[PDB]
């Protein structure tokens, strides 16, 4: 198993401390799948059912269970073996590009 | 939409908490 | 203050370490949120690292692949150093590539 760009996966949230409780987390894969598989890290953006209004929300679109927003800024490198990553699902090509285009404004 | 108009639209009743803010196995930060 | 895009930082760890912001001067102000790559001193020639440039007391590697969004706040984000803009251009290069 490796992690693929578009999928939905679910991340073990690990903290040895403060209030949030542990478990696992949503989140979608925007790296490129031999990224993921050489470096055993994968860029993600967490994925939420918190919905807001904020400008860096985005839809999830084209999933077959999976709801609520993309946080686009919130974007992070994780390691996928360390925290057991399970694909649980994936979202539609234009939400990856909805996500990354987010990014890359961020970043330029 | 640009930076600045996406930044525009933040606001103290809008932002979200830092998801997944632990450190994990190879993680560096 | 605020993180600045060629600012290297240092911040608080977990179980202080030097970082590039390739992040936008207002991203970093408005939202609170700085994105950041590590720097490392260890040289393993991933074709993932870009090396340091242009800077003051800093050397190593920038880790591209290791690029995360964090609280700078929380962490307490100092400025220590700053990079050449091509660096800057290189890492963010490196990320686009990637993402995409």
């Amino acid at each position: 198993y490796c992690p693929a760009r578009g999928d939905v996966i679910l991340l073990d949230f690990n903290p040895q401390s403060g209030h949030e409780q542990a478990g696992k987390r949503p989140a979608l894969v925007v790296s490129d799948d031999l990224f993921n598989q050489v470096t055993g890290f994968a860029v993600v953006c967490p994925i939420t059912n918190q919905i807001k209004g904020y400008p860096f929300e985005v839809p999830v679109d084209g999933t077959t269970k999976t709801t609520g927003v993309i946080l686009a800024d919130q974007v992070k490198s994780l390691d996928w073996k360390a925290r057991a990553a399970r694909t649980v699902d994936s979202v539609s090509g234009e939400t990856v590009t909805t996500v990354v285009d987010m990014v890359s404004k961020i970043i330029k | 939409p640009t930076l600045e108009e996406l930044l525009g639209q933040c606001t103290a009743e809008n932002r979200h908490h830092e998801y997944l803010c632990d450190s994990q196995g190879k993680e560096m930060l």
